[PDB]
């Protein structure tokens, strides 16, 4: 049963650049390899089959190569419609298997997040739950880490986060991290801090409050 | 290939979804300017059974005239074969023929000689 | 033109069974494989199996042998996939896709979203994220089911600097999200900011004013 491994998991590039993504099969699949493009919220579209054959209507800037176990999809001079997710799939003996996908992401300049913290509302407290929100706004690249501290005790398992897609105007990300407590434990402690690490900062940033 | 045939590696194939006796199946293929499928290789064998599983399916191989012959003249003795173990065994019968003289592909792809009056699915094959 | 039209979204409870259809047009339905593919939220693709309508021959990924059953209605050019014993791990988008033997999936349906959940319809609680050069404020839209909610600001008059986050599925089976907007902090005394939250499955409509 064939394992397909794609790399890199994510690739940042600009229009007009050339990129190569690769796929490795765990055993010989000869030239029986397809590449798909998938835009967010849409169905995949075949780009390449038999490792190097372009599907109908696919632009010539796409180029597939390889046979055996190592394959590559190269996009010459990327266009704005090329950003999205790319998937490889062997089409040798059934069952077919797919790679884990590669996100082709829009490169832009490094931008450290603006960080904001939000205490629970009075309304929410009156229901017995307390959500503390940390907002990391308009940052790039995507990698970011939020550490929640409650009276200097670092937290785990009581928080969830969500990240937007790249902004349509400026290609940044924003991230929301929510720490959820009951009202009881919430006023069992005083200082609420989210500590933010992002590679565009020169040290961790902490926004905090108490009450 | 013509409409409703499957193109594969320079051949066109037509897969039935109903059954005929072997000679009726071969006659049907000839009227399509074709023959019952002649399996020339492992790769073609795999292609055929991917599509025919899990029904016994006639192919163009028969010993009706006294020895194994492919319907298109392909040499049998020297070429690709995929007999199930202990096949062909020429089993003797009555109602569906005196002896097993026509070849079907089993669900596992292996070949079995069977009675020529069995009503099985078939595959036609002709060059593109 | 080749087109594969899938049935609409499904929202069902665990332990049930659902049938997804894929109607093919613009080619000879009988001579191509119809494949089914699964894609869980944020994940890669998984091949479920395929059927060859001319013969009904089927081939499955063994991981789905107990889960999916494929069949075909030749008279209507329609392929079906039955998914049974459903659990939340079956929540995913499912695609049908055409292929020839040992060839790629060259045309795809639009996808069918399947949500499996024992959660009941429930409207969101909307809580302010109160602000205190650039100020951020927002609305926490908590504990609703199912997706989606819509959020606007000042009835759609305020779009710049708005970020509405993808919902997160909480351990309760309910979703939560937040919507934030950055504004000049000099506008906080004067300008009123209202998030408009609509959850049509529960007929919930909230206009929450977000005050400093
Ligand atoms: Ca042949
Ligand atoms: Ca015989
Ligand atoms: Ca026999
Ligand atoms: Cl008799």
């Amino acid at each position: 049963d064939i394992q397909m491994t794609q790399s890199p998991a994510s690739l940042s590039a600009s229009v007009g650049e050339t990129v190569t993504i690769t796929c490795r099969a765990s055993e010989n699949i000869y030239s029986y390899l397809a590449w798909y493009q998938q835009k967010q919220g849409k169905s995949p579209q075949l780009l390449v089959y038999n490792a190097k054959t372009l599907a109908e209507g696919v632009p010539s800037r796409f180029s597939g190569s390889g046979s055996g176990t190592q394959f590559s999809l190269k996009i010459n001079s990327l266009q704005p419609e090329d950003f999205g997710n790319y998937h490889c799939q062997h089409h040798y003996d059934t069952p077919y298997t797919f790679g884990g996908g590669t996100k082709l992401e829009i490169k832009r300049t490094v931008a450290a997040p603006s960080v904001f913290i939000f205490p629970p509302s009075d309304e929410q407290l009156k229901s017995g739950t307390a959500s503390v929100v940390c907002l990391l706004n308009n940052f790039y690249p995507r990698e970011a880490k939020v550490q929640w501290k409650v009276d200097n005790a670092l937290q785990s398992g009581n928080s969830q986060e969500s990240v937007t897609e790249q902004d349509s105007k400026d290609s940044t990300y924003s991230l929301s991290s929510t720490l959820t407590l009951s009202k009881a434990d919430y006023e069992k402690h005083k200082v609420y801090a989210c500590e933010v690490t992002h590679q565009g900062l020169s040290s961790p940033v902490t926004k905090s409050f108490n009450r | 290939c013509p409409v409703n045939w499957v193109e594969h590696q320079g051949s066109c194939y037509w897969f039935s979804h109903s059954g005929k006796a072997w000679a009726e199946a071969e006659k049907y293929c000839q009227l399509e300017n074709a023959h019952l499928v002649v399996i020339n290789s492992w790769e073609e064998q795999k292609f055929i059974v991917q599509h025919t599983n899990p029904f016994n399916t006639w192919i163009g191989l028969t010993d009706s005239d006294g020895s194994w012959k492919w319907v298109d003249g392909t040499d049998y003795r020297h070429n690709y074969k995929n007999w199930a173990v202990t096949q062909p065994d020429n089993w003797h019968g009555h109602e569906l023929g005196g002896s097993e003289d026509c070849v079907e592909v089993q669900p596992d792809g292996r070949w079995n000689d069977d009675f020529c009056l069995q009503v099985y699915r078939w595959v036609c094959e002709k060059r593109r | 033109q080749v087109q594969l039209q899938q049935s609409g979204p499904e929202l069902v409870r665990p332990g049930t069974s659902v049938k997804i259809s894929c109607k093919a047009s613009g080619y000879t339905f009988l001579t191509y494989w119809m494949n089914w593919v699964k894609q869980r939220p944020g994940q890669g693709l998984e091949w479920i199996g395929q059927i060859f309508p001319a013969t009904g021959s089927t081939h499955y990924n063994e991981m789905f042998k107990d889960k999916a059953t494929l069949n075909e209605d030749t008279s209507s050019n329609t392929a079906y996939m039955q998914l049974s014993g459903l659990t939340s791990e079956d929540t995913a988008v499912y695609f049908c896709a055409r292929s020839r033997y040992r060839n790629g999936l060259d045309y795809w349906g639009q996808g069918t979203t399947l949500t499996v959940s024992s959660a009941s319809t429930k409207g969101p609680s909307v809580f302010p994220l109160a602000p205190s050069g650039t100020a951020a404020l927002g609305c926490l839209v908590k504990d609703y089911f199912p997706e989606p909610v819509t959020v606007s600001w000042n009835s759609g008059a305020l779009t710049s600097g708005v970020h509405t986050f993808p919902a997160v599925l909480q351990s309760s089976g309910l979703y939560s999200l937040s919507s934030v907007v950055t504004v000049p902090s000099s506008s906080l005394g004067t300008q009123t900011y209202i998030c408009n939250v609509n959850h049509k499955p529960s007929n919930t409509k909230v206009d929450k004013k977000v005050e400093p």
